[PDB]
């Protein structure tokens, strides 16, 4: 419809890549498809198109309930899809919503109820809201989407998985598989839950950095390398907005791949970054997932990687680590993936002692202070969903000293 | 030619490059801090009726305070006006914060404080009317770590007077006089060259035998060049020390 | 008779040198009274009748559900309980809340002497928050003496059926 691409346009996206060429054509039809692509191939495009058209074809509402529900691994990677699902529907009456680990369960299920059309999901939360919430429609389910469904299997999802499958109507309902790798569960699982013919497509450096130091050791490093490319990996975009946001509050203009969650600005921003010969930008893993690395002097790994497998394979100018006592048992990891590394060592004259001016800024700012607890809340329960739980274990990190690196005198309130 | 009618420059602090060079012998933080060049003066007869917490605003063409070094900028009150006038200016990126001496006076009492207010900033520079404040409220913390505020005028409040008086300041050796026959001035650093590190000591010779030593380059006893951990290799030695002396007393 | 240790701690008052050097913080955090209240806001309605943006106030925080919910908010800094309210269970909490919270608290004689400061007859319980930037270590000392001469005197007695 034209509304689809009026939303299209105004993303700037134009033309349409390759994984998209086996996939959303047959897709369109209703028939189901096992795709499978690489990562930031630009998959979201290419399971959101389709189903949009065809939520607009039965001309579905809230009262009749969920439509289509998309399954994500990782609370980032299915905001990420929430954001590109909102930006499709700019021009759209169908309702959309996102539910997540970690988040308000009982806001969660007020939203249900009302009715929401194109639901993107987690598998921990989704089996939960499918089995107690009251008042969840759902019997008019007629798409479902799954992305990454190796990730999934790995993370230890499998019981949740069949159970879904089980509950959800498999009738007159179209089905999807996303992975990059095949594997026997992936197989398994595709058996068990698509159609029976689908049409298938196909040197380190690390910083030993207590919690409490972890942003004056970033801030000061950022000082010192101001005339160079520096670009820093963040856990989440909710941290990215916020470590922004301060920056910028403390006389040190930086970029972020956030904007405001248009699709259009990050390209822009990212472009602008390329073609800057000296600048510094801010993103996640997933933002940066698939993209294409510029000649960048320094890459920064401020948050542990969701996907360790996959970083040691994206890193082979200079790279570092912000890798907290606790999380020391990551260089174990990195022997046994025979990958070379070295330490570096800095001196604690030279960081800055602006804790308690970075207090007093954060306190007396509105916006300042919401942002600062939707980076600290965001951080806290990216950790919990990390798949490497005996090296990153939640329980072991210390929350008054993560707090206090968010410019915080006490950790908030925070659940999970 | 003005110390005793001869000028044995040039050769002596060429030679100096080399000799701290021949001496030369994986961390995160690196900075430009090169090592200072330490120009020894001793005096026939003290040059100090007492403790003066100022320094001495020598005019240099090579500056030894690199540009890169932050500075702190103290106003009388009001700051706000002093504050508008300093980002008016454009030395926002140089003057990082500007304080009121009431606020200075209050907002930082504990030594502790005074450590941290220190270790922001790598120079400070006060208001000429404000200085003589500064000997309390600063404390000990401040005039023996190498941290003495310079007396600049901004009397008149003017971004163009801003700009010269940091430049000058920025431009400029200092030397805190203290009651002694004996100090060393800070000519520069490895960095300058050995033309350049000449032009700076005979400039500073001038300046202090105008207005330091009463006498003039005629009471200069003895001068020597050293570093951090070099040799006083010595520059320059009175022929008439010795006899100048039992003559005076 | 035999008083059980949670009413047996309010006979353990605060010493009166730190007390007097409490009080000295608190009457410069007094909240404007009901005159200088109606003077500053006639002042600032002629700016307004005729023709025309300031700094967040300083006071004691007063109250008793205000000041307990600035505790469980981990809002207060420093918590004087009065030594005689009379029902005692008012404030029977507040030590062990104020514990729990790691709040720095005292009890400090003549609950009257508390209403005075917020220019009341009579106050349960005073909360200093947050101060300005000139009184931190004013502040900041009080603190460190209600840690030796209420936390770390007494303590052990506290805990010890009183009376008898």
């Amino acid at each position: 419809s034209e509304n689809i691409q009026k939303a299209i346009k105004e993303m700037g996206f134009e033309t349409m890549t390759e994984i998209q060429k086996r996939s959303i054509p047959p897709l369109l039809a209703g028939r189901d498809v096992l795709g499978a692509a690489k990562t930031g191939s630009g998959k979201t495009l290419a399971f959101l198109i389709p189903t949009i058209e065809m939520l607009y074809a039965l001309k579905f509402k809230p009262r009749n309930g969920t439509g289509v529900i998309i399954i994500s691994p990782t609370r980032e990677l299915a905001l990420q899809i929430f954001g590109v699902a909102k930006e499709l529907l700019k021009y759209h009456h169908q309702t959309f919503g996102i539910v997540i680990g970690g988040a308000n369960r009982r806001a969660e299920a007020d939203k249900l109820v009302k009715g929401v059309n194109l639901l993107v999901a987690t598998p921990g939360r989704l089996l939960d809201h499918l089995q107690n919430t009251k008042g969840f429609v759902f019997r008019n389910l007629r798409s479902l989407v799954i992305d990454e469904a190796d990730r999934i299997l790995e993370i230890g999802f499998e019981d949740e998985m069949r159970q879904i499958m089980k509950i959800l109507p498999s009738e007159n309902r179209q089905t999807l598989l996303f992975s990059a790798t095949q594997t026997t569960k992936v197989e398994d699982l595709a058996r068990i839950s698509l159609k029976p013919g689908p049409l298938y497509v196909n040197e380190q450096g690390y910083v030993v950095v207590d919690s409490d130091k972890r942003f004056l050791l970033l801030f000061s490093f950022l000082k010192r390398n101001l005339k160079k490319k520096v670009i820093v990996f963040m856990s989440s975009c909710a941290s990215v907005k916020y470590m922004a946001e301060l920056l910028n509050y403390i006389d040190l203009p930086v970029l972020d791949l956030h904007g405001k969650q248009k699709q259009q600005r990050r390209t822009n921003t990212f472009f602008e970054f390329c073609n800057a010969e000296k600048g510094i930008l801010l993103c996640t893993n997933v933002a940066a997932r698939g993209l294409d690395i510029p000649a960048v002097d320094w890459i920064v790994q401020y948050d542990p990687p969701d996907d360790p497998r996959d970083y040691i394979h994206r890193v082979g100018g200079k790279s570092l680590m912000f890798l907290a006592p606790s999380e020391l048992g990551f260089l174990r990891y990195l022997k046994t993936a025979k990958v070379s590394l070295n330490e570096f060592e800095f001196p604690a004259n030279k960081v800055a002692n602006v804790q308690s001016q970075l207090e007093k800024l954060v306190s007396k700012n509105y916006y300042l202070q919401q942002s600062a607890k939707d980076g600290y809340r965001s951080y806290l329960q990216a950790y919990a969903s990390y798949s490497l739980k005996s090296i990153f274990d939640i329980n072991k990190l210390d929350l008054a000293k993560v707090a206090k690196s968010f410019g915080f005198a006490h950790p908030p309130n925070v659940n999970i | 030619e003005l110390l005793g009618s001869d000028a044995p420059l040039e050769k002596v602090c060429s030679a100096l490059l080399e000799y701290e060079s021949k001496r030369k012998s994986l961390l995160e933080d690196e900075q430009d801090d090169i090592e200072p060049v330490w120009l020894q003066l001793a005096t026939l007869k003290f040059i100090g009726n007492n403790r003066k917490l100022i320094p001495y605003k020598i005019a240099i063409k090579n500056p030894v305070i690199p540009s890169s070094s932050e500075a702190c900028l103290i106003v009388k009150d009001p700051q706000r006006v002093y504050k508008d006038l300093v980002n008016e200016a454009g030395l926002s990126k140089v003057v990082t914060r500007v304080i009121g001496l009431s606020k200075l006076k209050a907002k930082w009492n504990s030594y502790e404080q005074k450590r941290q207010l220190r270790d922001q900033f790598d120079i400070f520079l006060a208001d000429d009317r404000v200085i003589p404040m500064l000997p309390r409220i600063l404390g000990k913390t401040f005039y023996q770590k190498s941290k003495v505020p310079v007396p600049v005028k901004i009397s008149k409040g003017t971004a163009e007077q801003l700009k010269r008086e940091v430049v000058s300041a920025y431009g400029a050796t200092y030397f805190n006089s203290a009651p002694c026959s004996s100090f060393m001035i800070k000519c520069g650093h490895v960095s300058n060259t050995s033309t350049e590190l000449a032009e700076n000591v005979e400039s500073i010779l001038q300046f202090v035998s105008k207005h330091i030593v009463p006498d003039g380059a005629k009471g200069i006893a003895s001068i020597h060049l050293k570093t951090s951990q070099s040799i006083a290799i010595p520059l320059w030695n009175n022929p008439n020390l010795k006899e100048l002396i039992a003559s005076s007393r | 008779l035999k008083v059980p240790p949670a009413i047996a701690q309010f006979q353990k008052t605060l010493d009166k040198n730190t007390a007097t050097q409490v009080f000295k913080l608190l009457n410069k955090y007094r909240p404007e009274t009901a005159a200088e209240k109606k003077q500053r806001l006639v002042a600032e309605a002629e700016a307004v009748a005729n023709g025309k943006v300031s700094k967040k106030p300083y006071n004691v925080k007063y109250g008793l559900n205000h000041v307990v919910a600035l505790i469980e908010a981990k809002k207060a800094k420093l918590v004087l309980i009065a030594s005689d309210v009379d029902p005692i269970e008012l404030v029977v909490f507040l030590p062990a809340l104020c514990k729990k919270m790691g709040v720095p608290y005292a009890i400090v004689k003549n609950k009257a002497r508390l209403g005075t400061v917020i220019h009341q007859k009579t106050a349960a319980v005073l909360a200093v928050t947050e101060v300005r930037e000139e009184d931190k270590n004013e502040l900041a000392s009080i603190v460190s003496a209600v840690d030796a001469n209420f936390s770390a005197k007494y303590d052990e007695s506290r805990r010890k059926w009183g009376g008898g």
